[PDB]
């Protein structure tokens, strides 16, 4: 487990809490896959909220009774205007979607986590043996990126404050 | 590992799978802050009822302060209007003193961790084939019961 | 343990001070040498292939004391030498313009901070790889600055005896100025001024206490 | 009946006989009593002496209760609530009861005569701290239970420097 990927140069191999110690396989597998769901949703949380903060807003946000976008916010406090029904809605679709979809339906493991469905590949066997390893690389760690990020947004929104960059 | 505590409807139920690896000592461990917990729970339970009744002691708390006079719920700790902060510490000191010098085995009962018999006991030493074995289950379930309630009841009492 | 060492020569030393590294006269009354200082919670520790309790000290001593090298001049160069040609066309709201060293900090742009902070953690984190990379020979220090196989653009060669002597003035001064850290902090809190400010009223004379002048006619 | 910290000031100084035959186990528990007690009694008389300058500026209470407006001595268990003072007892009883925040790095390998002497020293330090604490306590409650007796002024009689 001590040659895996994730082992980024800048630290190596990083176990603080030490929680592998004596482990099979499955525990590894779980792991990552968790890790890798977190960073995805992360990644895509971050640039919403981020392309949102910044201005533009979907002219066809509009919502039943008109609802302009304009007048929705952003936050958490933000996101208090929303149709009820419609954000049930969205976590009805999200929740179908981890029921279908977003799973391997073909029966192909090479990996965790690559389902591709095994019918919409972009072109996967054009890359070299080291691409594989550094497109899988450069993409977890970018999701702990957005983990932490997200995470603090979250955490400075509700503390109040001036963070940089960003206005709040 | 099947033991006291897998029963009524659903059994051996570890839905977060904290005894995966699992241990002797672990286990012994779990089922001891358990089982502490739920004696807990269902004493506070029942003292927070019979004080919401209206009982309350004769006399005086503080200088100058009747027992009737605090009041009820969260608020007779923390809070204005609440008991004297030197009351309650000593009574704190006094709970403590009775917990590391009272209810410790000092003699070798042993059997399961949670026995404080110490030579003095009522009825468990006639009785033995399997009543110990269904009262435990008793002890405990209603632990986990009274446990449930009393957390109820201070959410209630909080958002209330 | 051994007895009477160079500095407290009525004292005793740990026997694990030796000779070694650089700067070793023998000062260890309490311990702090015999103790697993770089083996308990460490979590870039690896079995037989790390650095000695002593040497984890060392480090940790360098790095205090260079810190407080810079922290001297820190202190005492704006208030003596002007402030930095900065604040033109920043708007900054005379925010340079303090001589103060303990109100400059209220008074900054937090890029600053946030950019010396990236600094410092870049430097440390290719410290961490240089440690970890090197195993159980270490040749304090590191990072790799102006010497023959790391960075070096001055191309700065020493014979082994200079680079010793060099070692030994290094820990010197560390020593010295982080001495001279502290009591220029706690000078100038307790005082509520810098130093020169504080200095120079106490240079010529009071102004209560000088004669009002000459006045003898001459001429006459 | 013979062990760490007997010193020449004094030879014994048993008068009561609280120890006469009784046990090893029951004298070792004494003496880690008299040392636990001692350690404490040092942190408490080196804590009495420092807020009396600087103070941490944090909030107890988000809002309001500033630890630089709470008064020093033994007026300042009725200004903290009871939850600070429960949640600090709960720290400690971690700290005693588990090993947590607790390092075995710090126990050191000093021979056997150096470790004797500062064990002893240990205790005679320790055995003045409990005293200092005795009358810092008095003087404070006696002042605060009512100003101006005994004529004293200030906590903390000695050090005049600090006022
Ligand atoms: C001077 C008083 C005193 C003393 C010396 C003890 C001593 C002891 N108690 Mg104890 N106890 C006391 C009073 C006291 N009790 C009172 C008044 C109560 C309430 C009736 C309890 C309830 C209690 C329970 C339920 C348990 C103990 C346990 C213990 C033992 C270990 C405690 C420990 O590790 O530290 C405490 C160390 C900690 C790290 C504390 C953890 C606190 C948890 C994680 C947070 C709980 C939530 C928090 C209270 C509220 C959150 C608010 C929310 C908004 C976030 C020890 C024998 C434990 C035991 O026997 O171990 C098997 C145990 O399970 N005690
Ligand atoms: C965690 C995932 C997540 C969640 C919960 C939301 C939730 C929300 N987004 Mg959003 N968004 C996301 C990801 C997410 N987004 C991503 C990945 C992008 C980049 C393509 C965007 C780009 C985006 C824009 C440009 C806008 C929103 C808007 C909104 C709000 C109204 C719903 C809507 O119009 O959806 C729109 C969803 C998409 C355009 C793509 C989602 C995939 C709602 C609070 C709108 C709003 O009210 O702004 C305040 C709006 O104008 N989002
Ligand atoms: C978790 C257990 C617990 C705790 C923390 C308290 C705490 C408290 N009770 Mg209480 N009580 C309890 C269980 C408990 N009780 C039980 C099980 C009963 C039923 C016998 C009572 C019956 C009771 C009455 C009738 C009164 C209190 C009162 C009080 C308050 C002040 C007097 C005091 O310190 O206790 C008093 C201690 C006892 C009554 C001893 C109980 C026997 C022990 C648990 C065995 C205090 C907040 C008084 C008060 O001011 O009401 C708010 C009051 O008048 N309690
Ligand atoms: C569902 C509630 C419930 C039940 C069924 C029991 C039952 C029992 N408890 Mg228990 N207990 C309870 C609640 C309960 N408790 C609560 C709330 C607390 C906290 C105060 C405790 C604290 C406690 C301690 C500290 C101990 C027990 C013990 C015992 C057993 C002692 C057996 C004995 O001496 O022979 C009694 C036999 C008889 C025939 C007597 C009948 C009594 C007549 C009917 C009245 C007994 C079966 C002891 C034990 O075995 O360890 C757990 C023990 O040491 N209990
Ligand atoms: C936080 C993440 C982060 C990281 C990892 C980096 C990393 C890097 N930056 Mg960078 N930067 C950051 C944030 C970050 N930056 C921010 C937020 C800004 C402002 C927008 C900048 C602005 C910036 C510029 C302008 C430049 C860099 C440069 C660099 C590179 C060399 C840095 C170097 O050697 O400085 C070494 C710095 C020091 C040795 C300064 C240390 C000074 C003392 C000794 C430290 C004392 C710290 C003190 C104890 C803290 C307490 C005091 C505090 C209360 C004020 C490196 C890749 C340089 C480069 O070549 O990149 C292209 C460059 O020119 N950065
Ligand atoms: C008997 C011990 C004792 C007790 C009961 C208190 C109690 C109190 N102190 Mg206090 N204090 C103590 C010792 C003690 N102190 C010591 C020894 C010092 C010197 C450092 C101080 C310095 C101090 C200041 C500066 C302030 C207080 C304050 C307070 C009050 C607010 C609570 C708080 O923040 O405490 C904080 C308590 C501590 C910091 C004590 C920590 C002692 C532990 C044992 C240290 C453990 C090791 C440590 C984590 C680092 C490890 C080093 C490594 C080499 C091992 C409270 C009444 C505040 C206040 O409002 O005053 C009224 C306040 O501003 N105290
Ligand atoms: C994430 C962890 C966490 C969380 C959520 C909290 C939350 C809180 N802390 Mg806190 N604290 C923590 C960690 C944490 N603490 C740690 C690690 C320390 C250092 C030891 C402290 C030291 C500390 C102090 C010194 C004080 C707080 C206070 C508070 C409360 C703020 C005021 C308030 O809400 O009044 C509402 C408060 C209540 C309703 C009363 C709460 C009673 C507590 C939770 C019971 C604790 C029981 C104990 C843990 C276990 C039993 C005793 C044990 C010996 C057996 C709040 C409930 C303040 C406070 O209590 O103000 C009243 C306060 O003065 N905390
Ligand atoms: C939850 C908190 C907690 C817990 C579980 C303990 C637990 C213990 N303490 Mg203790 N202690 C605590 C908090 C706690 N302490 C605090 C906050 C202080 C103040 C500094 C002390 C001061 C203290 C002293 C001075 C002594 C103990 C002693 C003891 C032990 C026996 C106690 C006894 O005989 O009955 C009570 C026991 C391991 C005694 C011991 O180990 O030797 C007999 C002892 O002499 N403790
Ligand atoms: C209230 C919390 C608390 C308490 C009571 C203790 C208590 C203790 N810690 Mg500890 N510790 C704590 C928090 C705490 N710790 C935290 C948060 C950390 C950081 C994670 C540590 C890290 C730590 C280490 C690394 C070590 C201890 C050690 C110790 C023991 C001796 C303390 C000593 O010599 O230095 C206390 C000294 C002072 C209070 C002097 C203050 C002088 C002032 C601050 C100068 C200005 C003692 C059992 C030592 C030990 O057990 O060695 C055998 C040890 O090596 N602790
Ligand atoms: C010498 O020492 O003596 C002997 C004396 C004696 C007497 C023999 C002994 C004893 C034995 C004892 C004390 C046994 C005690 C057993 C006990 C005390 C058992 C409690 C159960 C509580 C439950 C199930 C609560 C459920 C609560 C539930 C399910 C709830 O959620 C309730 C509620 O809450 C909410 C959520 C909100 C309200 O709107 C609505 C409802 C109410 C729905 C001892 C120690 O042996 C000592």
């Amino acid at each position: 487990f001590e040659n895996e990927l994730g082992a980024q140069p800048p630290l190596g191999f990083f176990d603080p809490l030490g929680m592998l110690d004596e482990a099979g396989q499955a525990r590894f597998d779980r792991l990552r896959y968790v890790e890798l769901k977190h960073g995805r949703i992360c990644q895509l949380a971050f640039l919403g909220n981020i392309i949102t903060r910044a201005g533009i807003h979907l002219p066809g946000a509009i919502s039943l009774d008109g609802t302009k976008f304009s007048d929705i916010g952003n936050g958490w406090a933000g996101s208090f205007e929303v149709p009820k029904d419609g954000a049930l809605q969205i976590l009805f679709f999200v929740g179908f979607l981890e029921l279908f979809v977003m799973k391997d339906v073909t029966g192909e493991g090479e990996f965790v986590g690559d389902f591709r469905n095994g019918a919409l590949d972009f072109g996967w066997d054009s890359f070299s043996e080291e691409t594989k390893l550094q497109k899988r690389a450069i993409e977890l760690n970018n999701g702990r990126a957005a983990m932490m990020g997200i995470l603090g947004l979250m955490v400075h929104e509700q503390l109040g404050g001036e963070l940089p960059i960003v206005g709040q | 590992e099947s033991e006291i505590g897998a029963q009524a409807p659903l059994g051996f139920w570890d839905p977060l799978g904290f005894l995966d690896r699992a241990d002797q000592e672990t286990f012994d461990r779990l089922r001891y802050v358990e089982l502490k917990h739920g004696r807990i729970a269902q004493l506070a339970f029942v003292g927070n009822l019979i004080t919401r009744a209206g009982y309350h002691l004769p006399g005086d708390i503080s200088l100058g302060r009747a027992f009737a006079d605090v009041p009820n719920g969260i608020a007779a700790i923390n809070g204005p209007d609440a008991i004297s902060t030197a009351a309650l510490l000593q009574t704190l000191a006094f709970i403590g003193f009775l917990e590391t010098r009272v209810m410790i085995d000092a003699t070798g009962e042993s059997q399961f961790r949670g026995d404080f018999r110490n030579g003095f006991d009522f009825g468990w030493d006639k009785q033995s084939p399997e009543w110990q074995t269904n009262k435990r289950a008793i002890e405990l379930n209603q632990g986990r019961a009274a446990m449930m309630g009393i957390l109820g009841l201070m959410m209630h009492e909080q958002v209330g | 343990w051994n007895e009477a060492p160079r500095a407290l020569p009525f004292g005793s030393a740990p026997p694990t001070l030796d000779g070694s590294l650089v700067g070793d006269v023998g000062f260890d009354p309490i311990g702090f040498s015999t103790a697993p200082f770089a083996s308990f919670n460490n979590p870039i520790y690896q079995e037989g292939n790390f650095m000695t309790d002593v040497q984890w000290l060392r480090e940790a001593e360098l790095t205090h004391g260079r810190i407080a090298q810079l922290a001297v001049v820190g202190f005492i160069w704006p208030a003596l030498f002007g402030t930095f040609p900065g604040n033109e066309n920043f708007g900054g709201a005379d925010a340079y313009s303090y001589v103060n060293p303990l109100e400059a900090i209220n008074h900054i742009p937090s890029l600053a901070i946030y950019q010396i902070v990236g600094g410092m953690a870049w430097v440390e984190y290719q410290r961490v790889q240089r440690i970890k990379e090197q195993g159980k020979d270490r040749i304090s220090g590191d990072i790799g600055l102006a010497y023959p196989g790391g960075w070096n653009p001055f191309n700065i060669n020493y014979s082994p005896e200079e680079y010793a002597e060099k070692q030994l003035q290094e820990i010197k001064h560390c020593r010295l100025a982080m001495l001279g850290a502290f009591g220029l902090f706690f000078q100038a809190l307790n005082s509520g001024e810098d130093i020169v400010s504080q200095l120079s009223p106490a240079f010529a004379a009071p102004e209560y206490a000088a004669k009002a002048g000459y006045f003898l006619p001459q001429g006459i | 009946e013979n062990e760490i910290g007997v010193l020449p000031p004094t030879g014994f100084f048993d008068p009561a006989g609280l120890s006469d035959g009784i046990s090893q186990e029951k004298f070792d528990s004494y003496r880690l009593a008299e040392l636990k007690h001692g350690r404490a009694a040092m942190l408490a008389v080196l804590g009495y002496v420092a807020p009396e300058t600087y103070r941490f500026g944090y909030d107890l209470i988000p809002g309001e209760l500033s630890t630089n407006d709470i008064p020093n001595g033994v007026a300042a268990i009725k200004a903290i609530p009871f939850g600070g003072w429960a949640q600090m007892i709960a720290f400690v009883g971690c700290v005693e009861t588990y090993g947590w925040f607790t390092s075995p790095t710090g126990v050191l390998d000093l021979p056997d005569d150096i470790l004797a002497k500062r064990q002893t020293a240990e205790l005679q330090h320790g055995r003045l701290a409990m005293l200092a604490f005795l009358e810092l306590i008095r003087h404070d409650s006696q002042n605060l239970a009512q100003p101006g007796f005994d004529g004293l002024d200030n906590l903390i009689t000695g050090l005049p420097f600090l006022y």
